């Protein structure tokens, strides 16, 4: 693990 | 290019852009919500001008994105976004920019758009979206 | 809140 | 359609589609992981027959669904998903269906696809997808 707290990204659009 | 990424935050309560009918996205700003006080974004900038800015100022709380939406284009051999649709629980904001190209959108049924990352050189290269219950 | 835990849900895509 | 909503698991095994090359989406079943468990998730049916079935079967957990595309469209008046494409970190499965009308993509740069939910009569009316960490 590590100490940075993550979350759900969708993308990208545009290309 | 410049890439950014804003990380995520608790909310939006105001989406700060602009645009040009004839090219594509030019700037990009978000005031978020964290923690129950406005945090002011990095300010995204094209790397030239001439552009016409429009803020998106929402109700916040109890207004929040539903739906972003667009068209990918091809502007002086450059394939960016070029038009933004913004569609909240209370109103649509946009079509901002030129509404030809390749659609793309991101309808949300439960959760939150918290967070904005992507890439701007002369228009907005294209863009991520963080999202959180 | 209720005791049923929830998700991020993206979507629909098709007729609205 | 008729309606289904599978909920979320902890993670996708399988996908048994159908499809017709020169319609759209029939049948959809998933095979999800509940805690390392396979989860035959109901097979949810078109009301009609004539489909060709595909067998997506993902190496879990290595291997997971990065975007997830494909394009709505009318087939006998209605809007349908006419195709699907599940691009993983390993491969891409489609696309399935038919390759026009208005394109969709919703990739995936963190998270993981944990459920399926939408309507199906003769096809694939439309659907959503439950993400998650
Ligand atoms: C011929 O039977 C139809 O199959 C369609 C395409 O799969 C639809 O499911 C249709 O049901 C109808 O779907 C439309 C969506 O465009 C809408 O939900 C309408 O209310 C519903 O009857 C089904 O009869």
């Amino acid at each position: 693990q590590s100490g940075i707290s993550q979350t759900v990204i969708v993308g990208p659009w545009g290309a | 290019g410049k890439a950014f990424d804003d990380g995520a935050f608790t909310g939006i309560r105001e989406i700060n852009l602009s645009y040009n009918k004839e090219t594509a996205i030019g700037d990009f700003q978000v005031v978020y919500d964290l923690n129950g006080s406005p945090y002011v974004g990095q300010n995204h900038k094209s790397f030239i001008t001439g552009f016409t800015p429009v803020k998106i100022s929402l109700d916040f709380p109890s207004e929040y994105i539903m739906e972003v939406s667009g068209y990918t284009g091809n502007v002086s051999g450059y394939v960016v976004v070029r038009s933004l649709t913004f569609k909240t629980n209370k109103k649509t904001y946009g079509p901002y920019g030129v509404t030809s190209g390749t659609p793309f959108n991101l309808p949300i049924e439960n959760g939150l758009i918290v967070g904005f990352k992507g890439s701007i050189g002369y228009w907005l290269d294209y863009f991520s979206m963080y999202l959180s219950l």
